[PDB]
């Protein structure tokens, strides 16, 4: 929607090395704001954005209690799954869970999410109706029965529709300055000769937020979608992103190429060209 | 704020 | 049991200017399982004051991490990122190229 909140859980068993590890990170759109790792010196919830630091001790203690408990719940879960699949207690396994809520235009719940994966593959997920499940295989159905008998769906719906949205709105307020302002990218085109016959024109989009962006190389207005090489959007390390689109062109004809840039933090799409210095 | 995960798989 | 080999990208936080401090980033993604070993190298030797982001993942369940350290670029030094994972027999080495 206009804004989203997600929590990413990773529980991994490690036979011989120690008891299972549990990591949880929280995101409001493309910004991480909290982290918990049951392996850190002191297993506790830590802030990852400046705006979440303005919350009192109660908040932190609350998160830490939930996570410490979760760490135990997941250890039991791993053991349960291992049993379902007839797996040796000698192999490492991973359970990943993701959930969150999407805020609509009216400030209310747009969509709720809850998906689980075992060893990289879909295990069970909450359906869009927020009242039914979709189990991947017969083992996931064992879990489905437990969760149905324990009415987990009702509990989750309550959370996604209430607590999730309520808190998302608080975070969006506390961090209004950075979470609700779209940072446009600083752009520029570079020229790199590969041989005396051809050269690479690389179009850069740096320091933008959110990550969503579209870079396109055009020759005489014609989109060169087929010849363009794009790198995956990557983090700059300061809560902004980077990305570049390259195209190989013949020496001299470079004057016929223009870079098209699309990002929500821009009034309209940008159109650049390489300028010889 | 996350939900209390009380029911195992 | 799914297995995905990691994608590596070595780059600086800002356009590199010899002599001026910057950050060297090594972004590894698209991998599974989570066990990964990443090192930032300076002329073959291993840099020790390297930090990294927290373990997170994408819709497809693959993990991603960002390893970074402060550095001052200079045309006489070669920086690279070494990544070892269960899907790699030998640790993959990706050299840093100021133009990418």
């Amino acid at each position: 929607g206009s804004h989203s909140m997600r929590y990413f859980y990773t529980a991994m068993s490690r036979p011989g090395r120690g008891e299972p590890r549990f990591i949880a990170v929280g995101y409001v759109d493309d910004t991480q704001f909290v982290r918990f790792d049951s392996d850190a010196a002191s297993p506790r919830t830590e802030p990852r954005a400046p705006w979440i630091e303005q919350e009192g001790p109660e908040y932190w203690d609350r998160n830490t209690q939930i996570f410490k408990t979760n760490t135990q719940t997941y250890r039991e879960s791993l053991r349960n799954l291992r049993g379902y699949y007839n797996q040796s207690e000698a192999g490492s396994h991973i359970i990943q869970r993701m959930y969150g809520c999407d805020l609509g235009p009216d400030g209310r719940l747009l969509r709720g999410h809850d998906q689980s994966a075992y060893d990289g593959k879909d295990y069970i997920a909450l359906n869009e109706d927020l009242s039914s499940w979709t189990a991947a295989d017969t083992a996931a159905q064992i879990t489905q029965r437990k969760w149905e008998a324990a009415r987990v769906a009702e509990q989750l719906r309550a959370y996604l529709e209430g607590l999730c949205v309520e808190w998302l709105r608080r975070y969006l307020e506390n961090g209004k300055e950075t979470l609700q302002r779209a940072d446009p990218p600083k752009t520029h085109v570079t020229h790199h000769p590969v041989s005396d016959h051809e050269a690479t024109l690389r179009c850069w989009a740096l320091g933008f937020y959110p990550a969503e962006i579209t870079l396109t190389w055009q020759r005489d207005g014609e989109d060169q979608t087929q010849d363009t090489e794009l790198v995956e959007t990557r983090p700059a390390g300061d809560r902004t992103f980077q990305k570049w689109a390259a195209v190989v062109v013949p020496s001299g004809e470079e004057q016929r190429y223009t870079c098209h840039v699309q990002h929500e933090g821009l009034p309209k799409p940008l159109t650049l060209r390489w300028e010889p210095s | 704020l996350p939900p209390l995960d009380i029911t195992p798989y | 049991m799914i297995q995905r080999t990691p994608k590596i990208q070595v780059y600086s936080r800002h356009p590199a200017e010899n002599g001026k401090s910057n950050f060297l980033n090594c972004y590894v993604s698209g991998f599974h399982p989570s066990d990964i070993e990443v090192d930032l190298l300076k002329n073959g030797e291993r840099i020790e004051k390297v930090e990294h982001s927290d373990l997170s993942f994408s819709k497809d369940w693959s993990f991603y991490l960002l390893y970074y350290t402060e550095f001052t670029p200079t045309e006489k030094d070669e920086y690279a990122c070494r990544v070892n994972h269960v899907t790699l027999s030998q640790p993959k080495i990706v050299k840093w190229d100021r133009d990418m």
